[PDB]
RNA sequence: CCGGCGCGCG
């Protein structure tokens, strides 16, 4: 357990459980000043939230896939600082993993992730047996299976080109777990900033003043210029 | 041109231990003015806890900023940028992502209100109105220096 | 029956002067897709030629910033009408064209008069509307060119709109190979394969 | 009343409420009488009554069509149950309500029938002009036969307003379905939304809403409705007291907005037997709530005044009304437990305060993570 | 010399009286409204583009609620926005619309119901 | 200036280098 | 004007008759440090000792819980206010 | 007359110069800064540029002037129970302004004790405070109240320093109307504003219908009076720079008097359109954008993206 | 050079010789309706989007429910 | 002499062909290219906004009209609502590197001359 | 082809 994984550096409290102690008892504001007593109620702060970002969410789904442990269920900032140190190397085992899968399962099993359309079956014993009974090669099959791939989908798949090198984490990341990175929705729905590219504005709207009378016409009209 | 550093929202690091400095002090400042409306403590004591409470805050801030950026973020552009002696220094820095801290009325006076937002969060009405007595200064006094 | 085979994955028209295709070559060794690539973009976007309306002769204009009275369009806006008909052609030289009719009516660019060797890509562009029975003749004048540049027109000979490519490790190290998908986006002047060739 | 319906299921999550009634667009019902009019044509000046409305209008509710899009907003599953007409305005409404993800297998189609168009004569009764219905609209149309028991079997809520019972034919068919619904074990909703002829007098009212007060386990009033059904005049005559010579306690000389909360007892006119829950709203800012154990009153706020040129108060009740029976839904312990309640009835307060910050009802109803970001922001998080 | 923004004109219960009575050539459009109701607005708006589009085919008037709030329980008006489409003809029958209807429903019901 | 300084940014040393407790190319020129 | 703060959550141990009692600036009351006095922070993990320069003001009581980087110690014209 | 944006702003200046004001050389020191009592009614980012440095003013976007001469603004008024309060919205004057405990912070806040004991930030008699709800007397609600008309054409201005402000103020005032404009995909809601109060598209003063439309002249009829409203077509500015409208309505469409009817330079569907949407980078590039430099493609110059007429006069 | 041309010779190779008709409006069994919204469909577009391999797939789906389904498309 | 809404000014000194130009994932090459160090010293940061809501704006056919300080409402809400605009046109166009969630706003473009990438992601944007 | 006034740029 302890004094292994802090020397290998395996994830471990930075605090050994068994050699840690309680803080005692302190003031209980009956021995205190006044201004360093607990309010009787909790005060409003709009600092009470903790801030989102990019580490939480990589902390909880490295969390939930195993690849580091935390804590507790909700990161720390001390654990979102050390990841921010260190979160190039969980990425590149990410991507070394992806490579070995590539290089295990072949391209028609690899790649067929991103083309849905593709039915048949992709291990590299039903390639072998395609390429017997039709004299067909795997790389022909791949350039099949690739003609029934869709527009979106091959530009979901450029997460996988060699010099992009999309974070394999990020790629199959869900949409509740993205939204966490900057809090969810707005509070203030976005429906009252959306305008149509093409919309003509009208000066006769609710937010607009009332349309400006002619300087002559409204001279003319309150009787002080004659005709 | 080849590593192409550049500069996004998220690259603008504020430390970690901001959200708890600024309760701390917000907790004091809320607890001084109860007990100056109790009359416990007079005119003075007040205007100098709030300021003095939120120019330490703000120091900190920027004391902190360096060892944040080197410790956790050695190659984050604004580090870089600035670290390198090529366009910025840490005041600027903590200007975006600190806190503006205090600013000073024309008559010499400092204004009892902190401006504990930086650029990258987004000041308030109030904290924006204020930073534009520094933008004046700087306008004004820059023609004096030249003359 | 080729080791190395190239295919259209995907050919699209999403409009009369807009087409899509997507191209596949594999298996290629490592470092050669990335070559293949970036000569191949940068032919695509520089070195493929396309032919142009250069020139437009009217008659009864002061300057091309004046109206015709009972048609809509001003000079101005019939000179931008016709920098955007995409024309279609394997000569080179200067060859006029020409337009003649009587309105009213819509002249659209089909009522060019075209030497042989010249075609319409999209028939339906539009270039002026005459409102009552007015005469226009405009004679044009047009040559094939790469790049870009009686009123002068700006013609950009430049037919394919856009163009990227990827690159994908083909599987097991064995050597390595690499699988090259390459888009093309045309102005229906030449096909994405056209294109292909011709680069 | 017999048998069962269909074939019985597990039933997906989250479970599905029944909305009762007509589906407009917008038409709030609440109308009465405000002494600060604007200019009768400038419109753009009647956005001053968003940000100092009426007290009937501070959280304004409408057709259940409305309650039905805010619920499925806010993460939950509805069907609505209604009749419209074959026309392009029907299908529109349709469309409309399957846009949102709300059921409509439970609506009716009337190829005969013009959507919200009703046939009246007018006449000129004793000096002054009126009029009586000839035909009714096909949202006021729906028939006993014409219901949807699928519907009615897995809806665990069902929800209806007042409106119903201004028309014969509508009352028939709620009082059938409620029937139907409380054959399966579904909770009846009663939100009242009185329209403009329920306001004539409150007996008249009392007599006409009884029924259908007490078919109901939830209900859900205005204060100025709740106060319209118990007493006005007692009321106006406790809020406008002033002491004479001294206040009784520090808090009564601030001369702060009335609070008053409703004692039990003076809910006792109204309670009955089935009455799982009564909450009393005055707008976003306070949830009275009653139950048989306990009763309490939940303190929000609102803010219009943060965007006065978007600011809208149309449909916040139904925004209220929609998270109410989100949270009851999926918290059943919210009948039981005191602290549970408020805790969940403050996330209904968040959906009514986003709800009043945009142009539109149906536009502007939240999300639930919008409302929950909302919730968390405005309180202090021992309170969530 | 200065034309008047606004062509729907506002009144009185009695005044609509005696413009039900009389003799009537054009439909007539009775708009009920209350400054403080906010989908009113928007069918203020329609109302206006509407009685630009009917120069002196129809007549489009407005009754405030807040002044004839009787009146308007009278006519059997359940909410607002609620629009009364009056036929030029006393044998055939009014009809009321209820909600933000769309300017073509507007134009439909003049066309083929008045 | 920031050119040169990237250019002569050495190594990730240390923690930044390896996610676990150690218990490259030789070139002629 | 230096600020110690605290570099660790813990409990604060000194004894409070070496120091003199005082009023700070903001109003505070506060202990006067003219010696090399010692203060110990019992956290978590082991006992940690914060030494405090003389001529100091101390703001801290005995016993008193602290969180980290929170200030315990303050090393240290004419104008018109109305009211 | 350089765009749209010029022509308005330069009627809203506040000078002390001029007979009977201070001269630069003559402008005390303590003047030029800001006051307090300019909130609302002195934008405290528009300012001229040199020796006449804070002595150049300019109106704010709800700025009103009243009956002795003083600037006021419109303020929320927050008042008791017992009180009619049919318009709540008062313009105040300076010297009240000190005597008003007045709040731009919000409601949005709660804890165990009630709403009217929290906290807001408020200005009362020139300084800043931190008081409870309960004693505000009025509320800063207005979003461009306390800007000109430069700075509120700024998106995300809250992220910017108030030293650049200054600067993007001036700038949009020099732009060039292009000969094709177009919106800007993120803007303020002020664009809106800025074009109907120029008087460069072209307003109609007659409700009716739409009956002929073309480069000369568009053609509307309405009650028995039928108008033709004539087309700026490629006229000079006092800056060289070209005016020029288009039609925005098509034959049969019914206006209301006061809308629309044709888009005139730098306008596009009754918004002012300054500039152009381009693809951008931000990174080095071989020194090509040293310091301010910037690297551009050859498609904005064969497309005409940022192509400008330029009219001179000879006499 | 070679090399070049080489890579770019096989390039010329050549080789021998309903969005708004939903599923309520339809008249649909209790059960099939609520399996097609467990799976997340919607609109008669997404129904058609399906082949009957993964109709089959989805939970408490069985064969008699495709013929329905089918028979009632065929009569609208 | 172009400038942009936010006091970023500059002079154009370059014309580049479009092949010469960087492009992005889709293959677009960019129309300007403008130097990263003239943020932090000018502190404008309001301009990194804009340009990442312009190009989110482009995709989803909308255009946008916000009043200033939006932060009145909630924390961060200029980041909230570029961000979540950003992931939309991400999302509903397929075209991932619009939304990277390893560094919002920022992608990974490549060389027009070489066809490499360069190392760090940029910030794009219309 | 001389001076004042006003507005700007670096």
């Amino acid at each position: 357990g302890f004094e292994l994984d802090k020397k290998l550096g395996r994830p471990h409290p930075f605090i050994d459980p068994t050699k840690k102690k309680q803080i005692e008892t302190t003031l209980t504001s009956d021995e205190s000043w006044w201004n360093w007593r607990k309010p009787e109620k909790e005060q409003w702060s709009r600092w009470q939230r903790r801030r989102p970002d990019v580490e939480t969410v990589f902390l909880k789904a490295m969390a939930e896939t195993g690849q580091v442990k935390l804590y507790g269920k909700e990161p720390t900032l001390t654990e979102t600082s050390l990841y921010r140190a260190r979160r190039h190397l969980f990425k590149e085992e990410r991507l070394q993993a992806e490579r070995e899968r590539l290089a295990k399962e072949g391209p028609m099993a690899f790649y067929s992730e991103w083309v849905k359309a593709w039915k048949r079956d992709t291990s590299r014993e039903a390639v072998q047996k395609h390429f017997e009974e039709t004299g067909e090669d795997e790389n022909t099959q791949l350039i099949e299976m690739f003609s029934h791939q869709t527009d979106r989908e091959y530009r979901i798949m450029m997460g996988t080109d060699v010099r992009i090198k999309r974070d394999p984490l990020a790629m199959r990341m869900k949409e509740d777990q993205i939204k966490q990175i900057w809090g969810g929705d707005p509070v203030y729905p976005t429906i009252n900033y959306i305008q149509a590219p093409d919309a003509v504005m009208d000066f006769r709207g609710p937010d607009f003043h009332e349309p400006t009378p002619n300087m002559l016409s409204y001279l003319k009209e309150n009787c002080k210029v004659i005709s | 041109t080849a590593t192409s550093i550049s500069l996004g929202i998220d690259d603008l690091l504020t430390i970690p231990s901001k959200g708890w400095l600024v309760q701390d002090a917000e907790q004091q400042s809320l607890i001084l003015e109860k007990h100056h409306h109790y009359g416990n403590v007079h005119a003075v004591e007040k205007l100098r806890q709030s300021i003095e409470i939120w120019y330490a805050t703000s120091e900190y801030l920027r004391q902190e900023m360096n060892p944040n950026f080197r410790m956790t973020d050695p190659f984050n552009p604004v580090h870089m940028m600035s670290f390198s002696g090529a366009r910025g220094n840490a005041s600027q820095v903590h200007q975006l992502v600190g806190m503006r801290g205090l600013m000073s009325d024309p008559q010499g006076q400092m204004i009892d209100l902190p401006i504990q937002s930086n650029l990258r969060e987004g000041l308030s009405l109030t904290e924006y109105i204020i930073s534009c007595y520094g933008a004046r200064k700087g306008v004004v006094d820059t023609a004096v220096r030249t003359s | 029956t080729r080791t190395l085979q190239w295919k259209c994955v995907e050919s699209r028209r999403d409009s009369k002067r807009l087409y899509y295709g997507r191209f596949i070559l594999s298996p290629l060794m490592k470092g050669q897709a990335d070559t293949i690539g970036i000569a191949m973009r940068r032919a695509l976007l520089g070195e493929i030629e396309g032919t142009c309306i250069t020139r437009a002769k009217f008659e009864n204009i002061p300057h091309d910033y004046s109206n015709i009275v009972g048609i809509q369009e001003s000079v101005h806006e019939i000179l931008m009408n016709l920098n955007e008909i995409v024309l279609k052609s394997n000569l080179y030289g200067t060859r006029n064209a020409l337009i003649c009719v009587q309105g009213p009516g819509y002249i659209t660019a089909r009522d060019i008069i075209l030497p042989p060797s010249v075609e319409i890509v999209d028939n339906t562009q539009h270039i002026a509307t005459l409102t009552e029975p007015i005469n226009l003749c405009i004679g044009l004048k047009i040559e094939r060119n790469r790049g870009y540049s009686s009123y002068p027109i700006d013609a950009v000979f430049m037919p394919v709109q856009n163009a990227n490519h990827s690159i994908h490790s083909y599987g097991n190290g064995n050597e390595k190979q690499e699988i090259l998908f390459i888009e093309i986006w045309t102005n229906g002047s030449l096909t994405p394969k056209e294109a292909l060739h011709e680069a | 009343v017999d048998y069962d319906d269909g074939i019985d299921f597990p039933y997906d999550d989250p479970p599905l409420v029944c909305c009762f009634g007509a589906v407009q667009k917008e038409f709030v019902p609440v109308v009465r009488v405000h002494d600060n009019p604007m200019h009768p044509d400038i419109y753009s000046q009647w956005k001053m009554l968003q940000w100092d409305p009426p007290e009937f209008g501070r959280a304004p509710g409408g057709p259940p069509s409305n309650v039905a899009i805010s619920h499925v907003r806010l993460g939950g599953r509805a069907a609505f149950m209604g009749k419209v007409g074959g026309d392009d305005y029907g299908e529109e409404l349709v469309l409309m309500m399957n846009k949102e993800r709300v059921q409509t297998r439970g609506v009716k189609f009337d190829e005969g029938a013009s959507t919200a168009c009703t046939r009246v004569k007018i006449k000129f009764e004793d000096g002054k002009m009126k009029a009586e219905t000839v035909k009714e609209p096909p949202e006021d149309s729906l028939l006993a036969s014409e219901l949807n028991l699928a519907v009615l079997k897995e809806a665990r809520i069902f929800h209806f307003n007042s409106e119903v019972l201004t028309s014969p034919t509508m009352e028939s068919t709620l009082f059938k379905a409620i029937q139907w619904s409380k054959k399966f074990g579904g909770l009846i909703f009663f939100d009242l939304n009185l329209p403009l002829p329920l306001w004539r007098s409150r007996n008249e009212t009392r007599k006409l809403i009884k029924k259908s007060w007490d078919e109901a386990n939830i209900i859900e009033v205005s204060q100025q409705e709740l106060e319209f059904l118990l007493d006005e005049e007692y009321y106006e005559r406790r809020r406008n007291y002033t002491p004479q010579y001294f206040a009784e306690d520090f808090e009564q000389t601030k001369n702060r907005r009335d609070y008053y909360h409703y004692t039990p007892e003076e809910i006792k006119p109204l309670w009955h037997d089935d009455l799982k829950l009564l909450v009393v709203t005055d707008g976003t800012l306070r949830l009275h709530y009653y139950t048989p154990k306990f009763d309490g009153v939940v303190v929000g706020t609102e803010d219009v005044l943060i965007t006065p040129f978007t600011c809208d108060r149309t449909g916040s009740g139904d925004a209220v009304v929609a998270g109410i029976m989100r949270k009851l839904t999926t918290c059943p312990e919210m009948f039981e437990d005191q602290d549970v309640l408020e805790r969940q009835l403050r996330f209904a307060v968040a959906a009514g305060i986003i709800s009043q910050w945009t142009i539109g009802a149906v536009r502007g109803f939240p999300t639930e993570s919008a409302t929950q970001n909302l919730k968390e922001q405005v309180y202090v998080p021992s309170m969530w | 010399f200065v034309r008047e923004d606004y062509l729907v004109r506002k009144l009185s219960a009695q005044e609509l009286q005696d413009l039900v009575k009389g003799e009537r050539k054009v439909p007539l459009i009775v708009d009920f409204y209350a400054t403080w109701c906010g989908p009113c607005i928007l069918m203020a708006q329609e109302l206006e583009m509407l009685a630009v589009e009917y120069e002196s085919n129809a007549m489009i008037v407005k009754v405030d609620t807040d002044d004839e709030y009787e009146f308007a329980r009278d006519m059997q008006v359940r909410g607002l926005p609620t629009l009364f489409f009056i036929s030029p003809d006393p044998s055939k029958d009014a009809i009321r619309t209820e909600g933000l209807i769309p300017l073509q429903m507007m134009r439909d019901i003049i066309d083929n119901d008045m | 200036l920031i050119g040169l300084y990237v250019l002569t940014s050495g190594t990730r040393r240390g923690i930044c280098a390896n996610r676990y407790n150690p218990c490259e190319p030789f070139f002629c020129n | 004007a230096e600020h110690v703060r605290a570099p660790y959550n813990g409990k604060i141990k000194f004894n409070e008759d070496l120091v003199h009692p005082t009023r700070t600036r903001h109003g505070h009351p506060a202990f006067l440090c003219y010696i090399d006095l010692s203060v110990i922070i019992e956290s978590e993990d082991i006992i940690h000792s914060v030494t405090i320069p003389p001529k100091s003001f101390l703001l801290v009581q005995n016993d008193q819980y602290v969180e980290s980087e929170q200030v315990i110690a303050e090393i240290r014209e004419r104008v018109r206010k109305y009211i | 007359r350089t765009n749209p944006l010029t022509q308005i702003v330069h009627g809203r200046k506040l000078s002390y110069l001029g007979p009977g004001g201070l001269t630069g050389r003559t402008a005390n020191f303590r003047i030029r800064d800001i006051h307090p009592s300019h909130y609302g009614r002195i934008c405290p980012i528009d300012t001229s540029e040199g020796i006449n440095v804070g002595l150049i003013g300019s109106l704010s976007i709800h700025a009103r002037i009243g009956d002795w001469g003083s600037l006021e603004s419109p303020f929320y008024e927050l008042v008791e129970k017992s009180k009619k309060a049919q318009i709540r919205m008062l313009f105040l004057s300076p010297s009240q302004d000190e005597y008003y405990m007045i709040a731009a912070g919000n409601s949005l806040a709660l804890n165990r004790g009630i709403q009217e004991e929290q906290v807001v930030p408020a200005r009362y008699r020139q300084e800043f405070l931190t008081i409870a709800w309960e004693e505000v007397h009025l509320r800063s609600i207005f979003p461009f109240q306390y800007f000109s008309i430069g700075a509120s054409l700024i998106p995300f201005i809250e992220h910017n320093d108030a030293n650049r402000a200054l600067m993007s103020s001036n700038m949009q005032r020099q732009a060039v109307p292009l000969s094709r404009s177009e919106k800007c995909i993120v803007g303020t809601g002020l664009e809106r504003q800025v074009a109907l109060d120029s008087g460069v598209p072209a307003i109609a003063e007659h409700e009716g219908k739409i009956l002929y439309t073309d480069t000369e002249k568009i053609i509307l009829s309405g009650n028995e009076n039928t108008l033709s409203i004539p087309l700026i077509m490629y006229q000079r500015s006092n800056k060289n720079t070209c005016m020029h409208q288009k039609p925005q309505v098509r034959r049969g469409k019914c206006i209301k008097k006061g809308q629309i009817l044709a888009d005139g330079a730098a306008t596009v569907g009754g918004e002012l359109a300054l500039g152009k949407n381009v693809l951008v980078a931000y990174m080095p590039w071989e020194g090509y954008n040293f310091e301010d430099a910037v690297l551009i493609s050859e498609c904005l110059v064969y497309g005409d993206i940022y192509t400008s007429f330029h009219i001179r006069k000879y006499e | 050079s070679r090399n070049l041309i080489n890579l770019f010779i096989p390039f010329l190779h050549v080789e021998e010789e309903f969005q708004y008709i939903f599923i309520d409006q339809l008249e649909l069994p209790p059960r099939i309706y609520n399996c097609l919204k467990k799976s997340n469909i919607h609109t008669l577009l997404d129904l058609l989007n399906n082949s009957q391999e993964d109709l089959i797939k989805m939970e408490h789906f069985h064969i008699e429910d495709v013929k329905k389904l089918l028979d009632i498309l065929e009569k609208k | 002499k172009v400038a942009g809404r936010h006091g970023n000014k500059g002079i154009i000194s370059k014309i580049l062909p479009r092949q010469d130009m960087p492009y992005l994932q889709d293959g677009r090459p960019v129309d300007m290219v403008f130097n990263p160090l003239g943020v932090p010293s000018r502190m404008n940061v309001g301009q990194i906004f804009e340009c990442s809501l312009g190009l989110a704006g482009s995709l989803l056919d909308r255009h946008y009209r916000i009043a200033p300080f939006d932060e009145r409402y909630e924390q961060e809400a200029s980041r909230k609502l570029v961000f979540s605009e950003l992931y939309e046109a991400s999302k509903q166009t397929a075209n991932p590197w619009v939304f990277e969630p390893e560094y919002p706003g920022k992608s990974r473009i490549f060389d027009g001359r070489t066809g490499d990438p360069f190392e760090q992601p940029v910030i794009i944007g219309k």
